[PDB]
């Protein structure tokens, strides 16, 4: 069951891994956007413990919870359905499947480009088998003005 | 001048909770200086206000500043005594000496509070009786620290373990964890009438009862002050009075600067390298 | 065994007089730990018995433990601070933290009271009017330290300087030094708004009023805890209140180790050597 | 005066090895401080005979001296040095200053050498290769330390790592640990 409506204004989002430059230009996006709410719920990195960023909200500080693992970042945001996986060509595969796991995700959007063709034809599998959209790999993100950025496309403002 | 228009953003570091100092007056959690003092609370409110950001009760911070005052001073035959005596008499300054004494406080030396309130929080959140639990600290081939005491075992109480025993008596509202220390005691006195609660193991029991017992905390905050070390802080911060107390008294007595007997060495040099 | 009958001599060193361990109980000055209780003296009283060895009286007790809640904290970015905040996001302990904060208290970080006691002292026992003494001051090329703030001038008090010059006020019995250091910043904020007794100038002067006019002292004493300082030890004892909470509050911020940016350093090394 | 007659004995504690003051001349493990000096050991050899209490050989006294001289400092925006600079702004003496910046060396600044020597030493202790080491370190959700510079990456090397790796391969006799870090 593939949506038809992939990004709204209620759009949440996971990272994952270290791309606080990525997520800022997130924040920003929503902000000129004039979006009520940020789109970035949750950070996943496994290699740090379970922490907050400090981001900008326009003026505001604000913090974002970075958690190590997968399912407490799931668990404390019930309302994410998109995962942008930063990830590195050896380390987006695993953590694709982990994330297709989890029933809320709709869409991830893969952006490393090296991937094997092979593990991403499993990815593609899977994908029909569960519905979720995969947007990549090898791209920057894709962008609805007005509602969602995802990663680095459209640059900084 | 563009960050009066607000025209620029800097990422700010050196997040902090505990003081205010701009604007008009100190504001130590969310209460101004002036109502720390038109409501009289003592040393251990602002011990609440400072470390702990919140408005402890009366009781909680009265227990604070008596469990600071039993742990003020033990003589100057310890390791951290010995060092602010030994760096006040080598004509150092109040800083330096104190200091000198403060570093010494480790795991053996004064570590018997963070790690007794922590092997008895242990204890009990594992819903181990007592009788268990001595069988499970003995045959692990460890001793249960913050208890065990070198003289007074037996109608010859500790006479400050007593004094902050009864008020935590009738002071607390609730104490699970003070009684399940007073039944290993029970255990260990039976076994050797010299092993009771030290003040080292009472003051960190009876704290970790006051956090999880009283008001404000949420169970995990009261948990989590223990692993952080603010047993620690209370030990380091009552005997800083008494090391403060050792420099003037070194001072004030004169002494030139110590060298240490060399009959008290035993040199065990190699015969050659 | 030959110390026990009495055949030898050993001359032992380490004289000391602020604390009993052996026998029964803890004996502070003279007095037992029970009768420290059971006479309600609060923390002052300990600071009492451990760093002068006398009983103060109860409006001396409650003002020391003011003049310490008032040094508690004054934010994060004062310099020790700083050093503690610095230490602790390093993955360093709680004595480490405290201690690397507390070793930046010199002359110039927390100075202000035992030099301010001093100035004002000797002001004060040399027969010089207030209207001399800040000309003197003037003309030495030197600024009367313990006096002027940055923000808070004339009816905007520092509300803590407040509160401690009211209860010197109603509970001292007789106030000299106290009335001088009025006197010197009546004519300080006659030439600018801003110079008012600091908190740590007027804890200074009160503190040495106190102790050569209270009870207890006997002239010598009240002046030469002064030259040894006591002023520092109280400055120290308040501030690591606030040194331990910003240990507690920086690691339960959960923030990773500090770089200072490239951009606030201006390397200016030679071209070659 | 009866200690001199050896008619008592008093338990001597504080046990050390490190130090003669007492005699004649002053002897750091068991050999006199002219030896020191005519032997024409470096600062190297007397962290040897200090730290180690042994006489180590011309190229680990060298190699000691060496991997102090790159140590020596990295900037002053390193958080020790911070700390220095702090404590010396704030008008305090040497000690101080140099404490407070001591102070600040634990486990994040400055504990890559001895976790990163532990974890080397672990990993070729227990027999596992390299490429099944890095999976391992992966797997356990925490990264090599010891491994892994900002910005010099690829034929532009960190130039004291270059000089202190070249000493140790013409002047060490062998390196097994090394070539296993360097596999890494
Ligand atoms: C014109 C245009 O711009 S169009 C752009 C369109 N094309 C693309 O988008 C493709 C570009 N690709 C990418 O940007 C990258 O693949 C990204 C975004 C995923 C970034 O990935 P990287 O930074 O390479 O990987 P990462 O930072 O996770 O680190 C790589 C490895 O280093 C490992 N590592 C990091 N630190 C350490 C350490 N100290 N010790 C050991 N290993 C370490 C990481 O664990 C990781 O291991 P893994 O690869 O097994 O996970
Ligand atoms: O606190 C400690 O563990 C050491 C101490 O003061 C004592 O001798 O009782
Ligand atoms: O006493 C000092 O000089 C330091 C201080 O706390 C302040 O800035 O007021
Ligand atoms: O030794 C450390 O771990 C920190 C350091 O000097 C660096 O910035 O390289």
């Amino acid at each position: 069951g593939k949506s038809t409506t992939l990004f709204s204004r209620h759009t949440k989002a996971i990272v994952w891994g270290m791309q606080t430059r990525a997520v800022q230009g997130m924040l920003d996006f929503d902000y000129v956007c004039s979006r009520d709410e940020p789109s970035v719920a949750a950070m996943v990195y496994p290699f740090t413990g379970d922490h907050k960023q400090k981001f900008y909200w326009g003026h505001k500080e604000i913090l974002i919870p970075v958690f190590k693992n997968m399912a407490d970042a799931m668990r404390k945001h019930p309302e994410v359905d998109v995962l942008i996986n930063f990830a590195s060509l050896r380390s987006a595969y695993d953590s694709t499947m982990e994330t297709m796991n989890y029933a809320q995700i709709r869409t991830i959007a893969i952006i490393a480009e090296g991937i094997p063709e092979a593990l991403t034809r499993k990815l593609i599998k899977k994908a029909d088998q569960k519905g979720v959209t995969i947007i990549g790999p090898a791209t920057v993100g894709g962008i609805k003005p007005g509602c969602f950025k995802i990663g680095n496309t459209g640059g900084m403002l | 001048w563009a960050r009066e228009l607000g025209l620029i953003r800097k990422p700010a570091s050196f997040m902090t909770s505990i003081c205010d100092e701009r604007g008009q007056e100190l504001i130590y959690a969310g209460m101004p200086i002036t109502e720390v003092f038109k409501e009289e609370m003592g040393i251990g409110g602002v011990l609440g206000l400072l470390w702990f950001q919140k408005r402890l009760p009366k009781y909680s911070c009265q227990f604070i500043e008596m469990c600071l005052m039993v742990t003020a001073d033990h003589g100057p035959a310890v390791s951290g005594a010995h060092n602010t005596i030994i760096c006040a008499r080598a004509g150092k300054d109040l800083v330096s000496s104190l200091t000198s004494g403060l570093l010494t406080i480790g795991d053996r030396f004064g570590g018997a509070l963070d790690a007794a309130a922590k092997m008895f929080s242990k204890a009990f959140d594992s819903g181990i009786i007592p009788m268990e639990f001595v069988n499970k600290m003995k045959k692990e081939g460890k001793l249960i620290m913050g208890i065990g005491h070198r003289v007074k075992s037996i109608n010859n109480p500790d006479m400050r373990v007593q004094i902050l025993k009864d008020y935590v008596r009738q002071h607390f509202p609730a104490t699970p964890l003070l009684d399940y220390a007073l039944e290993v005691e029970k255990i260990t006195t039976s076994k050797k009438p010299n092993l009771i609660l030290n003040v080292d193991g009472l003051i960190g029991v009876a704290f970790v009862d006051m956090l999880r017992n009283c008001g404000s905390f949420t169970r995990e905050e009261a948990d989590e002050y223990i692993d952080i070390g603010a047993l620690n802080g209370i030990f380091v911060l009552g005997r800083s009075m008494g090391f403060i107390g050792h420099y003037l008294d070194q001072k004030r007595l004169k002494q030139g600067l110590y060298r240490h007997p060399w009959d008290d060495i035993s040199y065990v040099l190699p015969e050659h390298m």
